[PDB]
């Protein structure tokens, strides 16, 4: 029957990453036994708009944290060619906070990577695959090195890639500690051997991109289960999740849990039953469960009065006032400061901000600094909502996606626990006058 | 807090655009592998790996190396000196031999990351920024290294050390003291991002190649 | 002190169109210079120009 209602019960055998643990060979020969690298010539053959359709039936949405409908957004690059080359470029940056499902992957599943890079270059149309990778990630920037160089040795990329006829090349580029770098034009900046500084959109990169030619950004996981939704098809992958909601996805569960985990879920998993079961619940108990941030620390955190109930996609959560963000669930019981835990995200913001704009620049600096004040207690009542206007001028107003994920943790702080806020306020001024 | 080090450069003995530096042949021939992978005319592409490459064969990057690249890569010596203030993985002073990296994020510090910052201080007698005498440490902190399950975690020299504990952490600088290299990863009897005990899925054998595939493929 | 014998230096009058400044100069009977008025011109301005992919106008830096 269609139209399911109580999600977050799959069996192994509809999991993409079944190497996630990595308990199997990391290698080629592991990945070729594990279904990896299968009729990609048949699928190469298709063409582009068999696999473009392939993403569109699906309802594919970007893994990175946005969620944009991936067919749609790879097929802006279906134009014919202008006589530039076309890129496609894999996000491998992984800088979000309580974020590991892309280090994973490329450590123990380098192969599916490389296969959703042609795959995915096969639908745009692109030349080559850069592959742009954490500066800290040495050594799984190194396995996917291995895993390429054994690619190209069996013929499986490079010149004609299969009995294919098509032409493609994977480089690995890796950043040199910058977050900032994780966003798509910043990204393609810092590619370019500039500053991590993001461009302005319009031009979207998929009329100039980098080095000046169309490109397409996605995200790992994205590229990934690319080369599984086409042998599999659009339909098999749409059939979990709620709808506009669909498929599977990776989760980070950590901070005040019993066995922090990284887990393969189907997307519209409540919260809940997520916590309780792969991540072993909350120490102390469910019912000392203080806040949750459910898509890493860009993502306003929700009470435990949401959170029993509220589930795990993005049209849910946005109902919630929060977003899905990258499916990073961060758990904070009744037993930690949760002004401290928002201040120190304030702080990673603030020591983020590549400083090109100014309202990120110098509000989010502005807003460590109210903060700072606040986790003492040395403020006023009347501060708060002035610090709450101080993100609604920051939000919307700067290049960069940046200054939304500083301003949204505060907002969120604000709006459920003002209470303990005023109360802070109101000690310090009693034991100091 | 405030970053402490200086984005201006003041020349000294020891660091002054006439410092001795140049590629070895084995990094030139890198080099010129790097640079290839990078589209004709757009050659500036390898500051970023090729500058790194400097780092690893000086330990740092001096003013001279700043400006062999920039001349390597025909590129304005002021676009390599953004580059390198830019990104904080790049030394514009000298570290120890083991760069110590510990993160001190949200989801690291709820699991109680100070506990590892003060067993390392103690351990070593210095403090968040400074270098032993020996000239073998550097203690630093920083951000999110996107191993946050694994929290408490340290990065050493490209080795990720997770699922730390005063007892743990201490013991590895033993070892790097006493000239042995520690094996990197969990500390726990994990070795994965794998839940503590039970793993609560990806149990079954893996499936067969061509098992879901759909008809007309 | 700066010191002046000329009654006219600090006069400046406001006219909303050289035609008007002209009469009135010559109907007070005043020898004029008139500078017709400069503009500055229509400049096409793009953005995605800083990132072209084989022109000289790419920026080095941002
Ligand atoms: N995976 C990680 O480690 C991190 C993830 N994030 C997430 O990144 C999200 C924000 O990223 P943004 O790119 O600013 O969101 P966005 O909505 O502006 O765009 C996301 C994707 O959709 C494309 N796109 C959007 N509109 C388009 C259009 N009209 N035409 C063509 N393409 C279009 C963009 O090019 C981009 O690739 C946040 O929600 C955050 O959660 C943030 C930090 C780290
Ligand atoms: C500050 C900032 C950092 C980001 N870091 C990453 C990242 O590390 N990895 C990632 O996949 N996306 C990151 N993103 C979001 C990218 O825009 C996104 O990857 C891109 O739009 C394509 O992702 P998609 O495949 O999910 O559509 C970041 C966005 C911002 C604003
Ligand atoms: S919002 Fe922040 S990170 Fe983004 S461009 Fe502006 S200053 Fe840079
Ligand atoms: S917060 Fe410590 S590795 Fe992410």
């Amino acid at each position: 029957a269609p139209k399911k209602t109580s999600f977050g019960s799959l069996k192994d055998e509809d999991r993409i990453f079944t190497n996630l643990y990595g308990r199997h060979d990391w290698r080629l020969k592991g990945a070729q036994s594990r279904g990896d690298w299968y009729k990609t010539k048949e699928i190469l053959l298709k063409g582009p708009d068999w696999i473009l359709g392939e993403v569109k039936t699906s309802g594919l949405r970007g893994r990175g944290g946005a969620g944009f409908p991936t067919g749609l957004k790879w097929s802006f690059m279906n134009k014919p060619s202008d006589g530039r080359p076309k890129y496609l470029v894999v996000n491998a940056d992984e800088g979000e906070p309580g974020t590991c499902k892309d280090r994973e992957i490329i450590r123990h599943d380098p192969h599916k990577l490389v296969e959703g890079c042609l795959v995915g270059g096969r639908a745009m149309g692109a030349r080559a695959a850069y592959i742009y990778i954490r500066g800290e990630f040495y050594n799984e920037a190194s396995n996917l090195q291995v895993a390429i160089r054994e690619a190209y040795e069996a013929g499986l990329i490079g010149k004609n890639a299969c009995g294919s006829g098509y032409d493609f090349d994977v480089f690995v580029v890796r950043g040199a500690g910058a977050y900032i770098c994780g966003e798509e034009t910043a990204l393609i900046e810092s590619i370019e051997g500039k500053q991590g500084k993001p461009r302005l959109k319009p031009p979207f990169p998929a009329d100039v991109g980098v080095f000046g030619c169309p490109t397409t950004v996605a995200n790992v996981e994205t590229v990934a289960v690319s080369p599984t939704i086409c042998r599999r098809g659009g339909a098999w992958f749409a059939s979990f999740g709620r709808e506009r909601n669909s498929g599977t996805k990776l989760f980070n569960i950590s901070g005040h849990v019993n066995h922090p985990c990284t887990v393969e879920e189907e997307m519209s998993v409540p919260l809940k039953e997520l916590i309780e079961k792969h991540a072993g619940g909350v120490i102390g108990g469910w019912d000392n469960l203080l806040a949750v941030i459910p898509g890493g620390s860009s993502t306003p955190l929700i009470p435990k009065s949401v959170c029993e109930t509220v589930l795990m996609d993005f049209d849910a959560l946005v109902q919630a006032q929060t977003g899905l963000g990258t499916a990073a669930v961060i758990v904070m019981d009744r037993s930690t400061d949760i002004v401290k835990a928002i201040a120190r995200l304030i702080e990673f913001y603030k020591h983020e901000s590549c400083g090109q704009c100014t309202p990120c620049r110098e509000g989010v600096d502005w807003m460590n600094k109210v903060m700072a004040r606040f986790v003492k207690g040395d403020a006023r009542p009347a501060e708060i909502d002035s610090l709450w206007e101080i993100s609604k001028q920051i939000e919307g107003h700067t290049i960069c996606a940046l200054g939304d994920g500083a301003a949204w943790p505060v907002q969120g702080l604000i709006r459920h626990f003002r209470p303990e806020l005023e109360e802070r306020m109101q000690q310090f001024a009693l034991q100091h006058q | 807090g405030a970053g402490g080090a200086l984005f201006v450069h003041r020349d000294t003995p020891e660091n002054n655009p006439d410092t001795p530096f140049d590629f070895t042949p084995e990094n030139y021939k890198r080099i010129e592998a790097i640079v290839k992978n990078y589209p004709e005319g757009h050659k500036a592409a390898a500051v970023l790996p090729v500058l790194d490459l400097a780092q690893r064969q000086n330990g740092w990057l001096p003013i001279s190396a700043m400006n062999k690249v920039a001349e390597i890569l025909q590129v304005p010596p002021m676009r390599v000196y953004e580059v390198a203030t830019f990104y904080t993985m790049y030394n514009r002073k000298p570290v120890g031999k083991y760069h110590i990296q510990v993160c001190t994020t949200t989801p690291c510090m709820l699991r109680n990351s100070d506990s590892i910052l003060e067993a390392i201080q103690k351990k070593l007698g210095i403090k968040v920024g400074e270098t032993t005498p020996d000239k073998l440490f550097t203690l630093i902190e920083v951000e999110c290294l996107g191993a946050c399950v694994n929290a408490p975690m340290v990065q050493i020299n490209d080795n990720y050390y997770e699922d730390l504990t005063p007892k743990d952490i201490e013991e590895i600088i033993d070892e790097l003291k006493a000239g042995k290299i520690p094996k990197p990863g969990p500390r726990s009897g994990r070795f994965s991002c794998e839940p503590a005990g039970g793993l609560t899925s990806l149990t079954e054998p893996p499936k067969g190649p061509g098992f879901g595939v759909q008809a007309g493929l | 002190w700066s010191s002046t014998a000329d009654p006219l230096s600090n006069l400046v009058l406001t006219f909303s169109t050289k035609e008007d400044a002209v009469a009135f100069a010559e109907k007070n009977g005043w020898s004029f210079d008139v500078e017709e008025r400069k503009v500055p011109k229509p400049k096409s301005k793009s953005y995605g120009a800083n990132f072209s992919w084989n022109k000289r106008t790419r920026v080095s830096t941002k």
